[PDB]
């Protein structure tokens, strides 16, 4: 996760606009699918008493 | 002198005044503010340059590591607007900055630079503004409402009454800066004067004087005037200033020259002061007792000893007069105190002053700002200088200084940044003088204290906060600063500022969904002031003070348009001609006045600059030259209003409309309505849903055209020319020869926007109105939007009303709508719902979007194609499938005898669970358009390939039609080459156009011109090859979907809701209504000639709610349709152009003075036939709002028709066929259709889903759950003896998760019992009490 | 009933109570006073004839009204 965050900050200005998983799958030499699963997993849970 | 477009139907225009300030472009707030925001602005002022010059340059910890600013840029987006609504991006615009990381050498303060690595760093995506001031943040069109907050400056408040129970009011004075420490002054009920720095402890207010280098002598001679007593050889003489003695006790004989002009005991009335002035007294010989209570200013000490006789500010008693007698003083200084006017305040506060001199005061300030810090000389100096005197730690903004000099009666409106001796002392003088009687207190609401922000300044502040939180990181990464290894982009992070700015534009109490359900709604939403939000006062803290209207609203905020209900007044809607000033306070037009003339120079006034003038009133008849018709005219000077002489006015209102908004200035005959009713009227006009054939206001108010055009919906011509090719999609204006740029003329083209959703789920359509081969002038409308018609804002439809009871069907406010209104489909309104069906990725596997579905035969799958998405067009209804979707659900987990059954019939229990997107239960529509977004990790299916091919054909067609025009322009420029120097006229139209490059020409500059233009041609070629490449690549790519989604399928149903008992309706004046029985034609009333009156409102609502404006509008409408039917008879019985001209001319002059005379003798014979055919439904009528058409004009305009002047026809009932006694009123009233539709509101739930924490009902779909059976209802049921119904209302129907299923089993099995049990909510309560250490149990006996 | 009807009733209440206060102030019934209730000066004819039975001279009235302008 920390690798993806460092490389996402760096790619966010190297490529200018914003990164894509197809491209993180080649900056990071990971298998192009662990990036997807890591990006699905690494997020906190919403406080279920959140006020809408 | 009209145009050829304006002659479609020329609105009869009453209104006596001349307009001198045409209506400003109504969206000035949003556009001009965001324009000040985003632009390279070669001056340090507002804009992004402000924020960058504020936070930059970043210097490290003095370590010769600096990161400075150069300049920035706004790269063009990747997706333009409509693409960005289709796909769902934020219509952003990537930012760029040229930061310049400089590193100085150590052993060098500013010694030779060792590196300046200049690199451009990204940060954030500021969402650009559309042409209509409406951003697009996530696919939906959002709008940021202007805020209204307290201007940093000075304020003099009361807090009158309730405190201290004596009634005595306090007079506090706050000096709020833009940024820094506050400062407050206030009185105590004991009347001593106290100060306080930022809201900390009180203090004897003279302490701050002393801290500013003031000792008691100059304090008392600042805050007091002198009265000298003299000892001239006998007993205590006194100086006589004559006017010192108004309203005072005469406790002594006021003689003069040994003559008695005033006598003891009495009161010195003005007679006495008059006579003393005429009789020249200057030095009166009063006894000692009168000095006995006076106060001595200067210091006195025995000149032989230097011992202190009387300190400054002590009360002279007889003994001290004696003591200083023997010291050789004949002058004595005494404070001119008085209970009325020159009150003792600073003196008695010196009494309260514990301290004595300057250093002690600074010590006390240092001990009140922060406790525990021991006082010190330099610590005190630093702290006090750094409260109010530090350029770094305290700054009134220039707005601050401007208010602070205009609220003191100062001179310069702009000046210093920090306070001074004189600013503080003027605050204190103003405060004491407020309490002395002269002067008054600025109540909160006064728009001289409500500076208006908008999109620009708020977004600027959010970017500012982003810059500070990033320069923290910049200085931190400079802590470890390697001199030449970190380029000027690893110090920064882009996502911080983007996080802040997106949080603002997408999550705010301001940035909110556009009320885009009616062009008036958008243009009354973008013009909006709000007093809530971050930085404004919210409801709880404040509060009733700001709900009020205040006489500085006259032309700066609408008084009769504000959202009624929970937050009145906090949503003040900006006036018609109002503007934001240079500094920010709202300002408005006024016509200047010379000696006695009314100049035509409009001149803007803010709020603080007005009362010192004396403004006239727009309703003033002036005498053909600019002189008033009288010598005295109604005016308003300072809040109050009254008659003034002719030679005193300074300003006349620009026009009679400027008191209102674009909301309430469309209500014709607004002038005769109780203000609450115009409030509800405008607030029900903002909600009219656009009907199917939007007709026109049959009785309007002049502003309706400006609202239709200036809002974005109409398709306004950019340049005047001929119309070459109209079509339901596009309009092709051939630009004229004069409005046509020099190189590559070409032709303008407008791609309209056909059927499509708005936020409120209605149909934002555009239809052409200018037909083929037809001129159009610049600035004119081509294509009407929703609810516009011919460029005249048409929110609802006009129709025939008759005020009369008619059998209780219109009881309270109900309305009775004959079926001639619903057969015609004239309120039939089109609503385009959007249904999404995502396809997610569960742990068991990916959801399918197959057409193969279990447990549903071919029946519900007849409308599905080969791939699971419905065809474009199948008329789905309640409960059908639009997208067949199945989720893999392993572990079927068979049961008992169900297993026996599967054995009995061998039916393979499937592994898949149906979850297809089925139409919501109730709508009934036409699937107008299916879009299929795909994560680009999935192979796009068959239908998505159809869609890609189709969109690509479309885009190819479009971009090729564009290339044709472009190459035609370049061939034009080539001719413009040949035309000078050797053009061969007819040797260029014969041959093919493509073979013009090889045209002969002598090798002068013009041959090189031909070569250059061929270069331009080939550049255009390759440009549009590659641009169509980019279009095909935007289409072909996958989407970038949310995490974990395979493909979403959006399906756009297009329902058509007609009209049905429950649909709210309303006029404009605020007569609500709920159409209540859609009657046959036969039954309705019918006037003697035959026509059945379509609607039938109620008479009991005009007197009780004084909105008599609807009766006057009904009459003007009846007269209007009278003119209409007369033209209809003259046209159907077809007469000629001659009779039509004479008759329309009679209609357009019509009597009283007007500003509309048209003179149809200039209309060609064939325009007047078109004008008639647009009037044959009825002559429109204008009526400017507070300048309308008085009654007698209406009566004559009826007599021009043939209606009865009374306005009331005699009606025959339709059922019994017998005349209504006492003739009724019938006319054409314009009635809207509010979108509180019935079938949106209706709802019923027998057994839906359920909550998850407490087994209660919870449904979603249209809150598909029971009505809240709240508490007061339980009180109701207990009031009756009924208790069984209660027990089941919250044990069986609601919670007890065995009680409800047993109740359902019983209901199906025909045994209406109930077996309650115990509520699951109370069981949760037992558990939540018991998790705490509180053993709650239930005895069992 | 509607939401504007209730607002009309409140506006009637507010203006009626205000006006009836200010009519309660003015006397319109004679109790001939002939000189002040505080200062003793003669009350002139015009003032005593406009407002019958007014205890106070003009100056005493303005002065008490000004001490009360700061609301006690
Ligand atoms: C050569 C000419 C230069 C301008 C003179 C080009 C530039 C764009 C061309 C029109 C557009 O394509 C729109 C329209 C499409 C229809 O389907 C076919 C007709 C239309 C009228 C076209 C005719 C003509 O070819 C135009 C005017
Ligand atoms: C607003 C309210 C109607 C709302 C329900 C009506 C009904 C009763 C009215 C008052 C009473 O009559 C007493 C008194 C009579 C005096 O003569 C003039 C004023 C007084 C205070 C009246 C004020 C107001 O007019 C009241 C409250
Ligand atoms: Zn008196």
């Amino acid at each position: 996760i920390n690798k993806l965050n460092r490389i996402s900050r760096q790619m966010l200005q190297e490529m200018g606009r914003e990164p894509t998983p197809e491209e993180l799958a080649e900056r990071m030499l990971m298998p192009e699918d662990k990036i997807r699963k890591v990006l699905k997993i690494a997020k906190e849970p919403i406080s279920m008493e959140t006020p809408i | 002198v009209y145009s050829y477009t304006e002659k479609k139907r020329i609105r009869k225009d009453f209104g006596k005044r001349p307009q001198v300030l045409d209506v400003p472009y109504l969206l000035s707030i949003q556009l001009d503010s965001f324009q000040k925001f985003i632009e390279q602005d070669p001056e340090g002022q507002y804009g992004l340059e402000a924020a960058f010059r504020s936070v930059f340059p970043i210097q490290s910890y003095s370590g010769n590591s600096e990161l400075q600013y150069v300049s920035y840029r706004l790269g063009e987006p990747v997706f333009d607007v409509q693409e960005c609504q289709i796909r769902g991006v934020t219509y952003s615009a990537p930012l760029r900055v040229k930061l310049r990381l400089v590193i100085y050498e150590r052993e060098a303060p500013e010694g030779t630079v060792k590196d300046i690595k200049e690199q451009e760093v990204y940060m954030g995506e500021i969402p650009l503004m559309t042409d209509n001031g409406t951003f697009v943040i996530n696919g939906t069109e959002r709008v940021i409402v202007s805020q209204l907050h307290r201007s940093p400056g000075v304020f003099f408040d009361s807090d009158k009454g309730k405190t201290h129970s004596s009634g005595k009011v306090l007079y506090n004075a706050r000096i709020i800066p833009y940024r820094g420490s506050w400062l407050d002054f206030e009185f105590d009920p004991k009347d001593n004067l106290f100060v306080r720095i930022d809201r900390r402890r009180k203090l004897p207010a003279t302490i701050i004087l002393r801290a500013l280098n003031y000792t008691t002598e100059q304090i008392l001679d600042l805050f007091f005037e002198k009265v000298i007593f003299e000892i001239r050889d006998n007993k205590l003489q006194m100086e006589l200033v004559p006017e010192r003695l108004r309203g005072e006790t005469a406790s002594f004989d006021i003689e003069a020259n040994g003559k008695v002009y005033v006598e003891k005991g009495r009161r010195i009335t003005a007679r006495h002061i008059r006579q003393l002035e005429k009789d020249d007294v200057k030095l009166i010989e009063v006894p000692v007792e009168y000095i006995a209570g006076k106060v001595v200013a200067k210091d006195y000490i025995d000149e032989s000893t230097g011992e202190l006789i009387c300190a400054a500010n002590m009360e002279l008693s007889l003994d001290l007069l004696a003591k200083l007698s023997q010291s050789g003083h004949k002058r004595i200084e005494t404070l001119f105190t008085n209970d009325l006017d020159h009150g003792p305040y600073i003196s008695e506060t010196l009494r309260v002053d514990p301290t004595n001199d300057r250093l002690s005061a600074l010590v006390e300030i240092y001990r009140m700002m922060r406790p525990g810090e021991p006082p010190t000389r330099e610590a005190a100096e630093s702290l006090f200088e750094n409260l109010f005197f530090s350029e770094d730690r305290y700054d009134l903004s220039a707005v601050g200084r401007m208010k602070f000099n205009r609220s003191l009666l100062r001179e310069e409106i702009e000046g210093s940044g920090i306070l001074s001796k004189d600013d503080i002392i003027d605050v204190m003088k103003k405060l004491i003088d407020i309490r002395n009687g002269k002067g008054e207190v600025d109540d909160i609401d006064h728009l001289g204290n409500r500076r208006i922000r908008s999109v620009g300044e708020m977004a600027e502040n959010q970017f500012r906060v982003g810059l500070v939180r990033v320069e923290r990181a910049v200085k931190e990464r400079l802590s470890l600063g390697d001199l030449d290894t970190l380029m000027p982009q690893d110090m920064i992070n882009a996502k911080p500022i983007s996080a802040a700015v997106k949080e603002f534009f997408g999550s705010s109490q301001l940035s909110q969904f556009m009320d885009q359900n009616n062009p008036l709604s958008e243009i009354t939403h973008k013009r909006r002031i709000s007093a809530l939000g971050p930085g404004g006062l919210t409801r709880e803290r404040a509060g009733f003070e700001v709900r009020d209207v205040h006489p500085t609203h006259y032309g700066r905020v609408c008084p009769i348009e504000t959202p009624e209900g929970p937050n009145i007044g906090l949503i003040n809607s900006l006036s018609v001609y109002a503007q934001t000033n240079e500094y920010g306070f709202l300002e408005t037009p006024y016509r200047k006045v010379t000696d006695g003339v009314v100049t035509d120079e409009i001149h803007y006034l803010s709020a603080i600059e007005e009362g010192n003038y004396v403004i006239a009133q727009a309703n003033s008849n002036l005498d053909e030259e600019g002189h008033f018709v009288e010598d005295l005219v109604t005016c308003r000077s300072k809040g109050e209003s009254s008659l003034f002489s002719r030679d005193q006015v300074d300003y006349m209102d620009v026009s009679t409309q400027q008191v209102v908004s674009v909301g309430a200035s469309l209500i014709p005959f607004l002038e005769h309505d109780d203000a609450n009713r115009a409030l509800m009227g405008a607030n029900m006009q903002r909600q009219a849903v656009p009907t199917l054939r939007a007709d026109k206001p049959l009785v309007g108010t002049g502003m309706e055209r400006a609202v239709a055009v200036d809002s974005g919906v109409t398709a306004v011509a950019k340049r005047g020319g001929v119309v070459q090719y109209v079509d339901a999609s596009r309009i092709v204006i051939k630009v004229n020869e004069d409005e046509m740029y020099p190189g590559e003329a070409g032709i303008d083209i407008y791609n309209l926007t056909k059927y499509t959703r708005s936020n409120q789920n209605t149909c934002i359509n555009q239809m052409p109105c200018v037909s083929l081969g037809e001129p159009v002038e610049r600035g004119d409308v081509l294509a009407d939007g929703p609810s516009t018609d011919l460029g005249e804002l048409a929110l609802g439809q006009n129709m025939r009303v008759a005020f009369m009871p008619w059998n209780g069907y219109n009881f309270e406010d109900s309305i009775l709508v004959s079926e001639r209104v619903v057969q015609e489909d004239r309120f039939t309104t089109i609503h385009i719902q959007e249904l999404a069906c995502v396809s997610r990725d569960t742990k068991l596997g990916p959801e399918e979007i197959t057409a193969d579905i279990p447990n549903v035969g071919e029946a519900a799958l007849s409308k599905l194609d080969e791939s699971g998405i419905v065809y474009i067009g199948a008329e789905v209804t309640g409960g059908d499938i639009l997208v067949g979707k199945v989720t893999p659900k392993g572990e079927t987990q068979l049961t008992p005898e169900e297993k026996l059954l599967r054995a009995i019939f061998g039916e393979k229990a499937s592994d898949v669970k149906d979850s297809s997107l089925r139409v919501p239960n109730g709508v009934s529509g036409t699937v107008i358009d299916v879009q299929v977004f795909t994560r680009d990790g999935v192979e796009k299916d068959k239908r998505a390939l159809e869609i890609e091919e189709m969109q690509l054909k479309q885009a190819k067609k479009d971009l090729s039609e564009e290339l044709q025009i472009l190459e035609a322009g370049l061939f034009s420029r080539i001719r413009a080459v040949l035309v000078a120097g050797g053009v061969e006229a007819e040797k260029l139209d014969k041959l093919p156009r493509d073979r013009w490059l090889e045209l002969g020409l002598t090798d002068e500059e013009k041959q090189n011109q031909l070569e250059q233009l061929a270069e331009q041609y080939d550049e255009l070629k390759h440009e549009f090859e590659k641009k169509l490449e980019a279009k095909r690549r935007k289409i072909t790519q996958g989407d970038d979907l949310a995490p974990g989604v395979l493909k979403i399928v959006k399906v756009y149903l297009a329902v058509k809701r007609r009209i049905q008992p429950g649909d709210k309706m309303a006029g404009r004046h605020g007569n609500k209504g709920v159409i209540s029985k859609i009657n046959p034609i036969e039954d309705m009333p019918y006037d003697e000639n035959g026509t059945p009156v379509d609607i039938v409102l109620n008479p009991l609502g005009v007197p009780s709610r004084m909105n008599i404006g609807q009766i006057l509008e009904t009459h003007l409408g009846m007269a209007a349709k009278g003119i209409g039917d007369k033209i209809n008879a003259m046209l159907k019985q077809q007469q000629e152009v001659a009779k039509l001209r004479e008759f329309i001319q009679r209609a357009y002059d019509l009597g009283a003075d007007v500003r509309q005379k048209v003179d149809l003798s200039t209309f060609s014979d064939e325009e007047v036939m078109r004008l008639a055919e647009n009037l044959r439904k009825g002559m429109p009528i204008a009526t400017p709002v507070f300048d309308g058409a008085k009654e007698a004009e209406i009566k004559e305009l009826l007599k021009l028709g043939d209606l009865p002047t009374s306005g009331q026809i005699r009606l025959y009932d339709g059922r019994t066929g017998e005349q209504f006694e006492r003739p009724v009123t019938v006319g054409y009233m314009y009635m809207l259709k509010l979108n509180h539709l019935v079938d949106d509101k209706m709802h019923a739930r027998s057994t839906g889903s359920y909550s998850l924490v407490t087994q209660q009902p919870l449904g979603g779909k249209a809150q598909f759950g029971g009505q809240r059976f709240g508490e007061m209802e339980v009180w109701a049921l207990e009031a009756y003896g009924a208790a069984y119904t209660l027990q089941e209302m919250l044990t069986v129907k609601s919670d007890d998760v065995n009680g409800r299923t047993k109740m359902y089993k019983n209901i199906v099995d025909g045994n209406h019992q109930m077996e309650p049990g115990m509520p699951e909510s109370f069981n949760v309560l037992l558990k939540e009490i018991r998790s705490l250490g509180i053993n709650i149990e239930l005895e069992d006996e | 009933s509607d939401e504007a009807d209730e607002a009309y009733s409140v506006t009637e209440q507010l203006t009626m109570t205000g006006i009836n206060r200010i009519r309660q102030k003015i006397n319109a019934h004679g109790i001939p006073v002939y000189l002040c209730e505080a200062c003793g000066n003669p009350i002139p004819e015009a003032r005593r004839k406009i407002f019958p039975g007014v205890t106070l001279c003009v100056e005493c009235q303005a002065y008490q009204e000004r001490q009360r302008k700061h609301y006690a």
